[PDB]
């Protein structure tokens, strides 16, 4: 199996095969530890932000990939944002401080 | 409810069940409605339904 | 010797039994308020349960 | 400069209680109706759970009614239906709310066993609930009459008390009562009273709870939270897109259960409003209020209570807390796993032709993976008009695109990963080589690191998109950049099986062969002699070789001589680079020697030579192994000729003992043991028959009659070289196999006489079955055990990362060889290798400094220490490092994929845990659970008690439950008397003196005791030595370092003893404490600095302590953590690995370490 | 399955772990060839449109 | 497990007393379980299901 | 000794305690205790060893 | 001779471990709840865990557990508290219904008579009917009909 | 290709800073503001940058100096343009 950019899940935006075109491989916690043991932060950030959970980051990246510019403008992963809303839906006020 | 009523006798009376267009003849209305009515009436499936 | 083996027939008999108890409840339920000679062992017993 | 308002790159996070108005701030409208959609035109009904007016348009930049459909009109609020035309994504953002008719308790705060309302009010739970359900009245601010403030009453009691006092007395019931309670409460006054009451009465029971509660109170005050907010006025509604009504095939819909729940809440609330306006009797409105409470509670956390079920479905509907928690243990999305783009996977193959730095990548796979790159390049050179045209081209697979792919693949690395990822080497970067086929070709030498067989294991590929990811992949994750195990310096690139049998068959000698005794100018004509069939590959021959040495200062010295060697070794020498001695290839070349060759090559010539050397070694290995014609026949396994006889004699033994049992000379158990022993001996006899016979039995002649050497028999060559097979397994092939044991344990006397070469009759096999099974079970389970251990270990370490460079402490631990029982169960050189010296050590004579102060001890240095007779070296460790909140590189050590000292910012906790847990599959009191118990600090079953204080001791009192031991210190007082249960046999001499930490009894010792009584270094030695005993017993190499960092994490906490700054019994960070006292030793009070006591915490307990609540909310129990953090208004500053992983930004380590550094400095500054 | 001529010997590492090295004669003779049958369906449904 | 009566021990681990223990269990094909079990005080007990 | 640990006295008392054990939280009834206990192991409907 | 909950606690501590079944029956006859256990396993688990590895602090994990033992009556489930709260109200007697209804009549007729004694209550009706015949309103929105 | 970064690591000792600096340089080349300091073998900007580190003609100091110079290279251009913005007075 192989995938570059396929379909995406509605609830949380994450790679999901809907066409029999398969969803991406699952990057687990142990793999994250593997990237953590290596000094590679950017590989990890792009792994769990732009390549996967960032709804803006994925397209904003794709345009750069085709433009011939390798960068990332990560933003915030949609999962943690959903978790912000889920926590904040309770009597719990969660805020992002400073600047 | 009426449509549910009609399906009662014809359940074993027709050997399986009345044809999808048959209960429509019992009704006093355009009879094509059976599809649509039988459709929209269905409740959504819980999205957390385990597979 | 303390371990018993079942098979398809036995289990199918169990499930069919369940269908029969859930249909039994309905049969008694209808036989509660029933009229005399009008209803027959059709209107009570359904297909869908079994 | 004005700070900012609109979105920037935020720092930290804050969590707290929500105000009704604060809640209304998020809300862009109130949802007044349970309705969702119109049922025909599926558009949302206005102000309902799904609404365009409150939340957002159903389609991008398009008003609901359809008045303004143009992308021009944007900030316009339509006249017909108040809906601002904007992207539909804002239907995933905007919140909502509901105004509750009656107050409602927040179930998380009500029941989350710190019942927060309860312990804030000092009011028991059952009273609060009895009030909430209107089952009794509760007083509020009872004034001065007859009654306590928090006192609860009943119907009659309330009526009576009311009749007595109309005013200056107050009572309510239900949620309103609890709200009034909380609101009326003044924290300040309560504090003022609690301090005095604390000061007056002296009792442990009193002031303990007193001080705990005042601490809680002042914490709640500083939080900013106010009690009222625990009682819900406004109930926020989650955005519709996060609880979708989206349609499906066949016209059917599907939706989240949150819609059902919210619908219930709304309906019951509205009915409550109506019943209020209709003036219903109390019996009704109360029931409606209780139903509302139930509805809200079920909406928030449905875990508690009776778990309401969704419509038409038995399964309980999933609530918001169940949305946050998720399931499958503790997993919050960024943890359990995430689907990732630009990736793939497939079955893998060999590809021995590959260089170590590359891997075969299937054509189609590489095409699909690099698709955007291919588009970009295609329209970059001008082969394609536009991106669409590029798509159409590669979709047509026109012949050109392939070459374009060859361009984008060249310097662009890819990531390879296997399923059981343990150590960091589980993922390795390679350079793609286009392959015709659907299988991934993986370099053989890497098969060791992955633990990947070729029996159908699958591997996955990832693409390093951004520039930084490519460079991270090449300079870190690259195959060739990691040639060494992070656990220990030994090479992981060590040749596996075919290759080592190749070099073994090559480098070896028989007694007589072609060209025996002749002489040749060099390796060139040696190989030239062999390849022409004139000279045998293995023959005793003197040849002239030129070996170099770099022993001159930074310079290679050349020398040449006549060496007595074999043709094969001479041929092999052509590969060996530069300064390596010929001596390394003049041996028999086993797996260990072939490993030490590569190792020495690395510690001498450097990285590149070691890499290319390794490659050539693999190639020649496979080559000569192929040429060798090594096979395995049925006659290759030789059964001892004397086997049957040994069988017969032991079988005489069993009947001798049988006849003895028949005559009653021996008992049953004794007979059993005897027979079992004689069979157990027979096994070893046959084993050491077949071993000799399979070993030296080749008898051949050189010019004389006879002579004998090591056999050229195939299976022996395999087992001996280290290719595969072992004396145990060969034993099971030729000689009899074991004395198989039933499931119980009562090993069956009659062993398995027959072997595999012979036929196994029915029984024998039937018994072999069991013994096999369990074996399958353990190797399968201990997988899960190993994994779990790794998890606890990375959880206890994690954020620990090299931070400072050199702390500059003289402190360290004393390193000596282990010297267990007989000679040297582990050397000194190994223990001190790659480690820094604490202080300059000396020769037997002094004023002579060989190793000055702190210098990394490498191969040469350790060899210098070996030259001299030095028996011990003081070494700096991670456990003694003075650096707060991390480890300095100077103290840590060297070991890495590179022989150089550890880099600044490398995360050592993760690799420590990984290196400890990876071999843990190979582990079997003893075993892996022993390791677990060790790291958990658990007190043993029947422990030994150490002497509490030095000085002469005596046995006091008499027998009741214990016989008291009274200690008598020479100079000091003797308040210490320990009551030791006397039914346990003692050790200590009643007439002799015993030092503190002596043996007052035998048996295992609790590490807590070792820490407290003996020392920090004593206990840090105990742990490491015990766990290393467990590992080394199984033949596992793990450097002391990793275990030492785990220990450092274990002792992280401490308990204060004296005072002058912080509270008495507080468990707190040694880092925090030491920082505060070292800061308090000067300035401040002259010295008010407080004493403490270091504390040992089990790994699973030490993992519990984390500053970041986002981190804790992951692996711990989510609800309790969120609540407990929320009431305190805890502000998560991030700073750690896990939290930054969750929030999805660069890890505060490795490459991102610079970022997080700079930023951390910019913050809390000008 | 199909029985066949097999030789035990390392062949240039291509048989490295458990890996199998197969002659072209085998794939040519079409003996190990397998036949698969896939059932694909197309659904003509009813939508409000 | 076959329907009928079943006599077990639970020796060792129970209450770490080494006193063992003894329990009988009546398992019907269909119906409620009838359990009988001792305790360290040698007092016989009964539990349904 | 078991009898010494027995809180009950007569048949009805024991039936009440058993009914309260099976279905707690709710008030017992004579007909309910009898019905339950007889319907557990003694009923041809709810019980079979076959 | 009595106090229940100590014993499952004090035993659970001395054994160091208790099966998930061990606590269920050893629990007092007071708290039988299913979701009761859910948080109390966490309670006993941080202080000496058996979920069939913890915090050695204990202390408050007992005092609060005893607070949960005193919190063990009212099973909540508002169906219950309702059925019971309404179960207090006494049944009506055939004559009592007539009594209550008569009281109703007295009250409502009182407020009606009080309305009729207000001059503005008259004038308003007059002006409203003046609006009705002026086509500024309808007859149905003023009167439901008189007696008739 | 560059098989072993050992020499590049040798130059700048941090080895993470190697990745960072080489990334900066590889960016200078990839989206072109600049051109290689060593002959391009068809090696992509990654490997070219690494080579540039190996030859010791590229590192944090050098890059920072060059960029700081360029700030004034552009500052000298707008010298008339921005001083023409006296309208702020
Ligand atoms: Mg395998
Ligand atoms: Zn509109
Ligand atoms: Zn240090």
């Amino acid at each position: 199996h192989a995938r570059s950019t396929g379909s995406y899940s509605l609830v949380t935006q994450q790679p999901l095969g809907g066409k029999a075109q398969f969803g991406g491989q699952r990057f687990g916690e142990m793999e994250v530890w593997a990237l953590e043991a290596y000094g590679a932060a950017y590989t990890l950030q792009e792994m769990l932000t732009v390549k996967s959970d960032d709804v803006n980051g994925r397209t904003k990246m794709y345009k750069n990939i085709v433009d011939g510019n390798h960068q990332m403008e990560p933003g915030m992963p949609e999962s943690f944002n959903v978790l912000l809303k889920e926590i904040r839906s309770l009597g719990i006020n969660i805020e992002l401080e400073d600047e | 409810n009426k449509l549910n009523r009609i399906s009662r006798q014809m359940l074993q009376e027709m050997g399986r069940e009345p044809t999808p267009e048959e209960l429509a003849e019992r009704m006093l209305m355009p009879e094509d409605k059976i599809r649509k009515v039988l459709k929209i009436a269905k409740e959504p499936i819980s999205m957390e339904t385990p597979i | 010797g303390n371990r018993r083996i079942r098979s398809v027939g036995e289990m199918a008999e169990n499930q069919f039994r369940v269908g029969l108890v859930r249909v039994e409840r309905a049969v008694k339920e209808r036989l509660s308020l029933g009229d005399l000679d009008t209803l027959m062992p059709q209107d009570m017993i359904n297909a869908k349960p079994i | 400069l004005k700070a900012q308002t609109k979105t920037e790159e935020f720092d930290a996070i804050k969590i707290a209680l929500a105000s009704p108005d604060m809640i209304r701030s998020w809300s862009f409208g109130e949802v007044k109706k349970p309705e969702t959609i119109n049922y025909r035109t599926f558009k949302p009904e206005r102000d309902g759970l799904f609404c365009a007016r409150i939340f957002g348009p159903v389609k991008d930049y398009e008003c609901l009614c359809g008045k303004y459909k143009r992308l021009k009109h944007r900030g316009v609020i339509c006249e017909k239906c108040g809906v601002e035309v904007t992207q539909t994504k804002v239907r995933r953002e905007r919140m909502g709310h509901i105004e509750l008719a009656s107050p409602t308790a927040h179930i998380w705060f009500l029941k989350s066993l710190p019942s927060r309302i309860g312990l804030l009010l000092d009011m028991p739970l059952r009273d609060i609930e009895r009030v909430l359900y209107f089952e009794s009245y509760v007083v509020i601010e009872g004034g001065m009459t007859n009654l306590e403030r928090q006192q609860i009453l009943t119907e009659e009691q309330y009526l009576d008390a009311l009749e007595e006092f109309g005013d200056e007395f107050d009572a309510k019931m239900g949620a309103e009562a609890i709200q009034a309670l909380l609101k009326s409460m003044d924290l300040e006054q309560e504090c003022e009273q609690l301090r005095e009451e604390l000061n007056e009465t002296n009792s442990e029971t009193k002031r303990k709870k007193l001080t705990k509660r005042i601490k809680l109170l002042e914490a709640f005050v500083q939080s900013g939270n106010k009690p009222e907010w625990m009682i819900l006025t406004v109930l926020p509604v989650l955005p519709p897109d996060l609880r979708p009504l989206v349609p499906l095939d066949g016209g059917r819909f599907a939706t989240s259960d949150l819609n059902d729940l919210y619908r219930r809440v709304i309906n019951r609330n509205n009915r409550l409003k109506r019943l209020l306006d209709l003036a219903a009797p109390d019996i009704i409105v109360r029931n409606e209020k209780r139903m509302l409470q139930e509805a809200v509670d079920a909406l928030l956390d449905n875990g508690r209570r009776g778990r309401a079920i969704t419509g038409s479905n038995k399964r309980p509907l999933k609530s918001l807390a169940d949305m946050i928690k998720g399931k499958q243990g503790r997993f919050r999305q960024n943890l359990l796993g995430k689907r990732v783009d630009y990736s793939g996977r497939s079955v893998i193959t060999v590809g021995p032709y590959l260089r170590l730095h590359q891997c075969g990548l299937p054509k189609k796979m590489a095409l699909e993976l690099f698709k955007p790159f291919i588009y970009g390049k295609l329209e970059l050179r001008g082969l394609a008009t536009t991106i669409k045209a590029a798509k159409k081209m590669v979709e047509r697979e026109e012949a050109v695109v392939w070459d374009i792919l060859d361009e984008v693949i060249r310097e662009h690395p890819v990531l390879l990963n296997r399923a059981p990822t343990l150590h960091r080497l589980g993922i390795q970067a390679f350079e793609p080589v286009l392959i015709e086929g659907k299988a991934i070709q993986l370099h053989p030498l890497v098969c060791a690191a992955y633990n990947a067989d070729f029996d159908g294991d699958q591997m996955a590929v990832h693409v390093p998109l951004t520039l930084e990811a490519q460079l991270e992949a090449r300079a870190l994750m690259m195959s060739t950049n990691n040639i060494l195990s992070p656990a220990n310096g030994e090479p992981i690139i060590v040749p596996s099986q075919d290759v080592v049998l190749g070099l073994y068959y090559m480098t070896r000698d028989c007694v007589n062969a072609k060209g025996e005794g002749m002489v040749l100018t060099g390796p060139k004509e040696a190989e030239r002699l062999y390849r022409s069939g004139l000279a045998s590959l293995h023959a005793r021959v003197k040849v002239r070789i030129t070996e170099y040495e770099k022993d001159a200062n930074g310079e290679l010295v050349a020398k040449t001589s006549l060496k007595d060697t074999t043709v094969g070794r001479a041929i092999l020498w052509m590969i060996v680079p530069k300064g390596l001695p010929y001596s390394i290839v003049n041996q028999a070349l086993g797996k260990k020697a072939i490993s030490k060759m590569l190792n020495t090559c690395y510690r001498i010539l450097g990285l590149k030579p070691t890499v290319i050397f390794a490659d050539q070694i693999m190639y020649t290995g496979f080559a000569y192994a192929a040429r060798s014609g090594a096979s395995v026949g049925i006659d290759d396994m030789v059964i001892p000729e004397k086997k049957h006889e040994i069988i017969s004699e032991a079988e005489a033994e069993v009947a001798e003992i049988q006849e003895q049992f028949q005559s009653g000379l021996v008992t049953a158990g004794e007979r059993y043991n005897k027979v079992i022993d004689i069979w157990a001996a027979a096994n070893d006899r046959v084993s050491k028959a077949m071993m000799d016979n399979l070993q030296t039995e080749t008898v051949i002649n050189r010019d004389g009659q006879e002579e004998k050497q090591v056999s050229f028999n195939s299976i022996y060559m395999m087992a001996d070289s280290g290719a595969r097979g072992s004396a145990a397994q060969i034993r099971q092939l030729a000689g009899m196999r074991g004395l198989m044991a039933k499931p119980d344990g009562s090993i069956i006397e009659t062993p398995i006489t027959a072997n595999f070469r012979e036929g196994l009759n029915v029984l024998q096999y039937f018994i072999s079955t069991h013994g096999a099974r369990k074996g399958l079970a353990d190797t399968a389970l201990k997988t899960a055990n190993s994994g779990y251990l790794t998890r606890r270990l990375v959880d206890v370490a994690q954020d620990l990362v090299v931070t400072e460079d050199d702390c500059g402490t003289h402190e360290g631990i004393m390193m000596t060889p282990v010297i267990e029982g007989g000679d040297v169960k582990e050397p000194l050189r190994d223990r001190v290798l790659g480690r820094v010296t604490a202080e300059d050590v000396l020769k037997p004579g002094t004023a002579d400094i060989l190793v000055p102060r702190n210098t990394l001890l490498h191969e040469q240095w350790c060899d210098l220490l070996e030259e001299n007779s030095v028996d011990a070296v003081k070494v700096r460790s991670v456990v003694s490092c003075d650096t707060d909140f991390g480890v300095c590189a100077h103290c840590y050590g060297r070991d890495l994929a590179r022989g150089h000292i550890i880099n600044k910012g490398e995360a050592i906790g993760v690799i420590a845990a990984q290196s400890i847990g990876e071999p843990g599959t190979q582990l079997t009191t003893g075993g892996l659970p022993r390791v677990a118990d060790l790291f958990e600090a658990r007190r043993p079953k029947e422990p030994a008690i150490l002497a509490e204080i030095s000085g002469i001791v005596s046995f006091g009192k008499e027998t009741k439950g214990k016989r008291r031991l009274v200690i008598t210190p020479v100079d000091g007082s003797d308040p210490y008397e320990e009551m030791i249960p006397k039914w346990r046999q003692l050790n200590v001499f009643e007439g002799e003196r015993v030092e503190r930490g002596d043996v007052i009894s035998d048996g295992p010792e609790a590490p807590h005791d070792i820490l407290r009584l003996r020392g920090v270094h004593a206990v840090t030695r105990y742990i490491v030595n015990e766990v290393q005993d467990v590992y080394r017993l199984q033949g596992v190499k793990i450097n002391d370092k990793h275990i030492e960092v785990i220990v450092r994490q274990m002792l992280r906490k401490a308990t204060i003893v004296n005072a002058g700054s912080s509270d008495f019994l507080e468990g707190e960070q040694v880092e925090y404490s030491r920082v505060k006292i070292a800061n308090r030793e000067l300035e401040a009070n002259g010295k008010v600095g407080a004493t403490y006591s270091r504390d040992l915490l089990g790994i699973t307990k030490a993992s519990l302590a984390t500053e970041s609540f986002i981190s804790a909310a992951s692996f711990q129990e989510t609800t309790r953590v969120l609540t407990e953090a929320a009431v305190a208004g805890k502000r998560d500053e991030l700073r750690g690995l896990k939290e930054n992983v969750i929030v999805g930004r660069l890890i505060p380590a490795g490459t991102g370490y610079a970022y997080h550094q700079d930023r951390m400095r910019r913050r809390a500054a000008g | 399955g199909q029985n066949m001529r097999v030789a035990f010997m390392p062949w240039n590492g291509y048989n490295f772990e458990d890996s199998i090295l197969v002659s072209e004669r085998v794939v040519q003779e079409d003996r190990f060839t397998t036949i698969h049958i896939q059932e694909l369906a197309c659904v003509s449904r009813d939508t409000k449109l | 497990r076959s329907p009928g009566v079943f006599f077990d021990s639970d020796k060792g681990k129970t209450h770490s007393s080494g006193k063992v223990l003894y329990n009988a269990r009546i398992i019907p094909y269909r119906g409620s379980w009838l359990d009988f079990e001792f305790d360290p005080k040698d007092n016989l007990f009964v539990r349904i299901d | 000794e078991t009898l010494r640990v027995d809180p009950t006295n007569d048949r009805l008392s024991a039936l009440v305690e058993i009914y309260r054990m099976m279905r707690p939280g709710e008030p017992p009834t004579r007909e309910a205790a009898e019905s339950l206990f007889e319907n557990l192991f003694f009923s041809e409907d709810r019980y079979d060893l076959s | 001779p009595q106090s229940q909950l100590k014993l499952l606690v004090t035993r659970g501590k001395e054994q160091g471990y208790l099966t998930y079944a061990e606590v269920n029956d050893h629990l007092p006859e007071d708290i039988v709840d299913s979701d009761q256990i859910e948080d109390i396993i966490q309670m006993i688990n941080d202080m000496g865990i058996q979920v069939m590895n913890t915090a050695d602090e204990d202390a408050a994990e007992a005092a609060a557990q005893v607070l949960s033992s005193v919190e063990s009556g009212r099973t909540t489930d508002p169906v219950r508290m309702y059925m019971r709260e309404m179960g207090t109200v006494e049944l009506l007697t055939r004559e009592g219904e007539i009594d209550i209804a008569k009281r109703i009549e007295d009250g409502i007729n009182q407020v009606q008579c009080s309305v009729a004694e207000y001059p503005e209550a008259i004038t308003y009706l007059l002006e409203q009917y003046d609006r009705v015949e002026a086509e500024e309103a309808r007859l149905s929105d003023l009167i439901t009909g008189f007696v008739d | 290709a560059r098989v072993t970064v050992q020499d590049a690591v040798e130059k700048i000792g941090n080895r993470f800073d190697l990745v960072l600096v080489a990334a900066r340089r590889a960016r200078q080349m990839q989206v072109g503001g600049k051109d290689p300091l060593v002959p391009e073998e068809n090696d992509k900007t990654t490997v070219i940058a690494l080579r540039e580190i190996e030859e010791g003609l590229i590192n944090n100091q050098i890059l920072d100096v060059r960029e700081r110079q360029e700030q004034q290279e552009q500052e000298a251009a707008e010298l008339q343009a921005v001083t023409a913005i006296a309208e702020g007075r």
